[PDB]
RNA sequence: UUGACCUCAAAUCAGGUAGGAGUACCCGCUGAACUUAAGCAUAUCAAUAAGCGGAGGAAAAGAAACCAACCGGGAUUGCCUUAGUAACGGCGAGUGAAGCGGCAAAAGCUCAAAUUUGAAAUCUGGUACCUUCGGUGCCCGAGUUGUAAUUUGGAGAGGGCAACUUUGGGGCCGUUCCUUGUCUAUGUUCCUUGGAACAGGACGUCAUAGAGGGUGAGAAUCCCGUGUGGCGAGGAGUGCGGUUCUUUGUAAAGUGCCUUCGAAGAGUCGAGUUGUUUGGGAAUGCAGCUCUAAGUGGGUGGUAAAUUCCAUCUAAAGCUAAAUAUUGGCGAGAGACCGAUAGCGAACAAGUACAGUGAUGGAAAGAUGAAAAGAACUUUGAAAAGAGAGUGAAAAAGUACGUGAAAUUGUUGAAAGGGAAGGGCAUUUGAUCAGA
RNA sequence: GUCGAAUUUGGGUAUAGGGGCGAAAGACUAAUCGAACCAUCUAGUAGCUGGUUCCUGCCGAAGUUUCCCUCAGGAUAGCAG
RNA sequence: CGUGGAGGUCAGUGACGAAGCCUAGACCGUAAGGUCGGGUCGAACGGCCUCUAGUGCAGAUCUUGGUGGUAGUAGCAAAUAUUCAAAUGAGAACUUUGAAGACUGAAGUGGGGAAAGGUUCCACGUCAACAGCAGUUGGACGUGGGUUAGUCGAUCCUAAGAGAUGGGGAAGCUCCGUUUCAAAGGCCUGAUUUUAUGCAGGCCACCAUCGAAAGGGAAUCCGGUUAAGAUUCCGGAACCUGG
RNA sequence: CUAUCUAGCGAAACCACAGCCAAGGGAACGGGCUUGGCAGAAUCAGCGGGGAAAGAAGACCCUGUUGAGCUUGACUCUAGU
RNA sequence: AAACUUUCAACAACGGAUCUCUUGGUUCUCGCAUCGAUGAAGAACGCAGCGAAAUGCGAUACGUAAUGUGAAUUGCAGAAUUCCGUGAAUCAUCGAAUCUUUGAACGCACAUUGCGCCCCUUGGUAUUCCAGGGGGCAUGCCUGUUUGAGCGUCAUUU
């Protein structure tokens, strides 16, 4: 039923190189297969399983380099988050509410008060 | 076409007035936003009569002179008199307008004594107090009318 | 659309082709070339007078008449031959107009509210609904119209305790506050004489 | 009489709706109710069908007739009733198209998740 | 031309392999609209204009 | 000989940014003509179409070098008015604002010009660590041709006197908002018709649910939903209510009196001229060229100029939410709209097929049946098909498929007919038929 | 007619619309030329031509006056409802 | 009078048959029209009081679609020309084979190519449509197969010319200009070899790029082979470039 | 070689309705109307008298307060100089 | 008298009107603000057991990963029914990836699937040649870094 990507996060890189090959191999020998006999699905399992290891190894491979970039400015551009070009071009929180130390002191001074009528 | 004994008309539509013509389809749905937005507003603000106290004020112009209206907001001189800083006032929800000037007595005093009434009428929560919910009314206006002298 | 119609660089081909001096769809190739373009009487043209949202959609009525045709419609309601020659089928019911009890205002079920209005003898009323519901004749059907029937009884109240609720899914049956009495509900269809059931606090509120 | 700004009485919107409802969706969509033994039995109405339950047919020509689900063709919005069945002039069976609106199941398939759906509309007994 | 681009030999492939009738199992389907394959297209009626 | 500085370079130097798309609405530039004037050149169309540059969720404008002339209003924007008015115009055709007033929404502000001079107190970057929209330490560098604090005209600053009053940022739980999930009522009771009951009748039930849709015909009660509530999940933020350590700080801010001051924007205002534009008319704005200010000054005060006053603001620097717009995008709800020659060109593999070198042009085309149950089998024929048989409620539904008009056509039946036919009045004859 | 040089011709290339190109015909410029083609302004304007969709009832004309850059039009008075 | 839609009403009509359509059948109205019977048909529709309009067709060389008379008519007559038998086939003037008669007559009706086309090439099956007769045949229909290069071309060079950069113009889309008012560069190597490197001995540039399948140009021939590829495959025999 | 006839194949132009004349009158040259002459199915090949035959909203002429190409000390401008 | 012509009716044709349908259009209102050098819009070419298109996707190719639901998909074939399960699905959701050749398009070019340069690595003795794999080389501008030029210019040595 093709191979499950909780499955292959249990193992290492070498297992997960050594089974993509394996499965590239079984691929190879069933579309050779394929040629003489007539409608063979077994290829579209062993192609989603070629798939999946190609993603749990591209998984691993960016979680390691994650955690070599962790914590450092500069992480890779693809490691980056893909907000909008102008969400990632805004102003960061800290900008934005930066103030003068003159209006700091004069929105200390005389902020909105909370008063109720009550005739 | 010069016809018959009928007026003489100026109807303006020899340009592509077609393409600006604006029919207010929306005028009740824009009445149900602005009543919601009035609604939001009043829950986001504090208690707070969601407007400025706006002063008394003589209208320009002969033809209005005879009447007295809201004006933008009360002069230095006013709320000096009336005991306030212009930024205190700002933030206890007096409207302060540094452009107007006071040359007529009765309208200074009168705009001195509607503040006086709306400080002690009003209830300043503390900044760090406990300030128990003082039921929130909506209109300072209608709180504070206008009246003609 | 403004632009239904138009979206053609059709051009005339002239007279001295034994053809119409409408204009002709150009190029080739496709069977729409050389067909007529932007005529009310081509097809896939322009209609006549194409219409326009600026129509003038609602009308202005004076607040004077208006009352005035309220007024008269809340008195007609109070003329029995009226009302039965507006459907309503009130023939075994007591005087008109029909007031009563307050606590009627205080209802919260359908159910009761039901029952209610059959003891004070609307049910005649209430089984002409739901015997009168009948398809729509026309293309209305298919444009969220796909259903009509007759008009019950309207129940004034004065104060809203859940009636409006409790009588909002009977069919036919309408509520109204006394404050606010509605033309299009007193006579619906221009036809004067709804049967009106009034509490008695909105019939002491009606003056 | 409905009251929410975001439920449409659109004629049009709920037919789109209805016809390009995904298989989700019409698995809900393709609900039956229970027999009234079940009803009693589990305190729940109607339930969705699946593929093992076991229905009665209450409408229709086969009125009467029992048997096992054999496949909900949610893509036709149709159950096949397994002997319930079209024999063809060349002497072929073919599946007859059910609404399980028009069915009632008298067995319920359970599974762990069948039962928590029970508990979850409010049933008893899993 | 016998000479011919890259670009133009992939086109013509292109062209080749989309050069069929409609598949027989199609008119089958549960719905299906689709009668026959309307963008065929042969040599002798017209032509690929590149 | 070395070390600077200034300016200018180079590097696949370290880190970034711009292009393009969309473009309904928005900010500018550029810019017609058809048209109207019953001709036509000014005018009009129109400060529009087309072309070009540039943003956002709105944009722009915006806290007066304003309006006014009043008992004075007081940022901007939008609506109702002003007003088809003042005014412009071969004063022809036409065009055409603004003040006030009511309302919607409301919000205010900050730089330059000041010596911190007893202390460049300011900032980017690199690096290490950390509690990582950032912080701390260190080190280059930027910067005195001026980066911080202090002040922005409403003021305000430097000194002296007197005291009083006020206050800073994060966690936790709720709340607000966004995106979602799930649960929450009642007949498949009987009779008739029907292929099918969802029809009619009888008896019932729920209704804060009788909106809508589906199911073999008009279904509240068969199903999904609907109505009313309940229970969750993931996020944005602190809008705001408790919770507790952070306690900032002999720091900052406000207030009165006396005194000395009070810096406030230049090829800019303004003027001449030219062109364009405006309702702006001895010149409304704009722009080119020439001239070119002042500081009790300058601008405006809708008739050019001189003289004397007065009124009102403070340009030549800057930010700012809402009310406003929105034939584009995304998500919804609707209609006295159209019902396949209609409605978008496109209900369908439609901007598709197809045409053109190209820019571009651009269709036609929906419906068997509840369900293929899509006609097993026999027979004739080479076959296509026919005749049967059969399925189906129906084949007068056979995929050349709901119904199935007319033009036009075949067969049958009837009738008439010497170079038209058709028609009107009247009756004979034949056929047919209502009423009593 | 001409047929060995002002020759014929392929391909590449250049010149684009009030522009090109022309041993010159207003010729050619993609069957388009005394101003190409395409889209938009544009549903351009037309005193001019054609058409302008049910019934019945009642009443019922004018081609004449004056003026017009007017003479195939309009205004005006008249006739009519 | 009639039509599409809307409010009210007749608790109107209807799968025991709505609407529609056909009907030298009947009734009513002067008429617009209305009503009924019969047949067909299958899911909605009508009377009345009002509301509303994209509301009534014989025309417009009207628009779209469909259909006639003409009419089984005009005609299917240029390119010398066909005939006999057999096979196949349901069916042969047209397919195949054989025989005969002819033509293109090497400036071909032959054998290859350039542009263009794009699978039309070839095989098998096969004739509903197309091949203006026919068809068993086909450039048709359906399914497949087929195009093999160091040496043949492209690729490289420059031609007329096109066109960035540096600069200048233009509100701008973009225009000029092609070595120009530019600080426009890497390949040789002593030394560096704390590293054959930057510094630092020492030599050279009035310049991107595109532009030819007929111009220039490194190098391949023969024989055989397929249903369809051949200077490409196979066998043999060479050559050129780079290392 | 057509035309002709046959097998197969099979359009188009045009068409208010259609198609015998004479005279009359009539929009002043009728296929229809009036008065006469007359007049018998269904047709084939030719033919060019007629259908004021067809092909095209006359290109000539005139009108339009409709254009355009071109010219000129027309009016008003304009690049350039 | 037939044939022929014409009129009407029935049935059958032609044709697709009418009627009834409608997952479409059109208009109005409400809510929201989110394309792109972290490579957009658009284009080319490919991808399924059997697909030409539409739709989806990119050599991980009608798709992978994750989450939810809870037993399908369906035209046939195939697989499975443990399906009381980290588990069907052409499901929904979607935060992790892949994302050919392009395209503002970025080594130079492009009517060429043309031609380079640099780094690491692998093979052919191989720093130089050839080839395979991986990663890079556009322009303008800003801040900073480094290396420089100029009697533009200061100080010092002189
Ligand atoms: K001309
Ligand atoms: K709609
Ligand atoms: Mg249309
Ligand atoms: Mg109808
Ligand atoms: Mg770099
Ligand atoms: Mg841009
Ligand atoms: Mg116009
Ligand atoms: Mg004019
Ligand atoms: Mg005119
Ligand atoms: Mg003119
Ligand atoms: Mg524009
Ligand atoms: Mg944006
Ligand atoms: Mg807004
Ligand atoms: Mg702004
Ligand atoms: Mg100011
Ligand atoms: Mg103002
Ligand atoms: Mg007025
Ligand atoms: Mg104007
Ligand atoms: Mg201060
Ligand atoms: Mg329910
Ligand atoms: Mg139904
Ligand atoms: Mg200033
Ligand atoms: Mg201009
Ligand atoms: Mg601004
Ligand atoms: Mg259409
Ligand atoms: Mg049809
Ligand atoms: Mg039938
Ligand atoms: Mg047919
Ligand atoms: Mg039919
Ligand atoms: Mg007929
Ligand atoms: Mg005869
Ligand atoms: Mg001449
Ligand atoms: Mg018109
Ligand atoms: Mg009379
Ligand atoms: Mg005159
Ligand atoms: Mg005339
Ligand atoms: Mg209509
Ligand atoms: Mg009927
Ligand atoms: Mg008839
Ligand atoms: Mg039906
Ligand atoms: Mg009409
Ligand atoms: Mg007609
Ligand atoms: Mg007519
Ligand atoms: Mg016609
Ligand atoms: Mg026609
Ligand atoms: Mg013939
Ligand atoms: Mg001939
Ligand atoms: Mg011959
Ligand atoms: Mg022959
Ligand atoms: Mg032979
Ligand atoms: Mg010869
Ligand atoms: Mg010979
Ligand atoms: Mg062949
Ligand atoms: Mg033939
Ligand atoms: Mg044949
Ligand atoms: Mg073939
Ligand atoms: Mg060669
Ligand atoms: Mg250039
Ligand atoms: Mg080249
Ligand atoms: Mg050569
Ligand atoms: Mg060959
Ligand atoms: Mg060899
Ligand atoms: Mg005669
Ligand atoms: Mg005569
Ligand atoms: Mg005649
Ligand atoms: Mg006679
Ligand atoms: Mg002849
Ligand atoms: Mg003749
Ligand atoms: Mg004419
Ligand atoms: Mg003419
Ligand atoms: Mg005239
Ligand atoms: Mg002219
Ligand atoms: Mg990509």
């Amino acid at each position: 039923a093709g191979v499950k990507a909780y499955e292959l996060r249990t193992k290492s890189k070498e297992q997960l190189a050594s089974q993509l090959v394996d499965l590239k191999k079984e691929l190879a020998e069933l579309k050779v297969q394929k040629l003489s006999r007539p409608s063979l699905p077994k290829i579209k399992t062993v192609r989603k399983s070629i798939a999946c290891v190609l993603t749990v190894i591209n998984e691993q491979q960016r979680e390691a380099v994650r955690q070599l970039y962790k914590g450092k400015k500069y992480q890779p551009k693809d490691l980056r988050a893909k907000k909008t070009r102008a969400l990632r071009r805004a102003l960061t929180k800290f900008e934005a509410s930066q103030v003068t130390e003159k209006q700091r002191k004069k929105q200390i001074a005389f902020p909105q008060r909370k008063y109720a009528i009550k005739a | 076409a010069i016809s018959k004994n009928l007026p003489i008309l100026k109807n303006h539509f020899r340009k592509h007035w077609q393409e600006r013509v604006k029919v207010h389809f929306d005028q009740a749905g824009k009445k149900v936003s602005r009543r919601n937005a009035r609604a939001t507003r009043a829950a986001k603000i504090a208690p707070r009569p969601l407007d400025l106290l706006r002063p008394v004020v003589r209208a320009p112009t002969v033809k209005y002179n005879r009447k007295v209206r809201a004006g933008r907001g009360f002069t230095l001189a006013e709320v000096k008199a009336a005991g306030l800083t212009a930024a205190y006032a700002r933030t206890i929800g007096i409207a302060v307008d540094h452009r107007r000037q006071n040359r007529n007595q009765e309208i200074f005093d009168a705009n001195v004594q509607r503040l006086k009434e709306y400080q002690s009428k009003i209830i300043v929560f503390p900044r760090n107090g406990k300030a128990p919910e003082a039921e929130q009314v909506l209109s300072a206006a209608a709180t504070f009318p206008i009246a003609q002298p | 659309s403004e632009k239904a119609g138009h979206q053609t660089s059709a051009e005339s081909w002239g007279t001295g082709r034994a053809v119409a001096r409408i204009p002709r769809v150009g190029g080739g190739g496709t069977g729409r070339s050389g067909q007529g373009a932007f005529g009310n009487m081509c097809r896939g043209g322009r209609m006549f007078a194409p219409t326009k949202t600026w129509r003038k959609w609602n009308v202005k009525v004076n607040h004077n008449e208006k009352r005035y045709a309220t007024a008269s419609a809340i008195a007609a309601t109070a003329v029995a031959s009226l009302v039965l020659a507006r459907g309503h089928r009130v023939e075994k019911i007591p005087e008109i107009p029909l007031v009563v009890s307050t606590d009627l205002e205080s209802i919260q079920k359908t159910k009761e509210a039901v029952a209610a209005l059959k003891a004070v003898g609307a049910h005649s009323d209430l089984l002409k609904v739901l015997k009168s519901k009948k398809l729509r004749a026309g293309k209305g059907k298919y444009r969220n119209r796909r259903w009509t029937q007759r008009r019950g009884p309207l129940v004034v109240y004065a104060e809203d305790n859940g009636i409006v609720k409790a009588l909002r899914n009977v069919p036919g049956v309408e509520t109204a506050n006394v404050a606010s009495l509605n033309l299009l509900q007193l006579a619906p269809g221009a036809h004067l004489g709804r049967f009106v059931i009034w509490t008695e606090a909105a019939f002491t509120k009606l003056d | 009489a409905k009251q929410s700004l975001d439920v449409s009485s659109d004629r049009r919107k709920a037919r789109k709706a209805y016809f390009t409802a995904p298989s989700s969706q019409r698995r809900v969509l393709l609900s039956a109710p229970l027999s009234k033994e079940l009803r009693a039995q589990y305190g729940i109405k109607a339930l969705p069908i699946r593929r093992d339950d076991e229905v009665l047919v209450v409408r229709g020509s086969k009125k009467g007739q029992e048997g096992k689900i054999s496949s909900v063709y949610r893509l036709k919005f149709a159950v096949q009733v397994d002997k319930v069945t079209k024999e063809k002039v060349n002497g072929a069976s073919v599946p007859i198209n059910l609404h399980p609106s028009k069915l009632v199941i008298t067995k319920l398939h359970l599974d762990k998740d069948r039962k928590a759906l029970i508990q979850r509309k409010g049933g008893k007994l899993e | 031309a016998a000479q011919k681009s890259f670009r133009i030999k992939q086109k013509m492939a292109k062209a080749k392999k989309q050069n069929r009738p409609l598949p027989q199992w199609i008119r089958l389907r549960t719905n299906n609209t689709i009668r026959y394959n309307a963008k065929r297209r042969n040599w002798r009626r017209t032509k690929m204009n590149i």
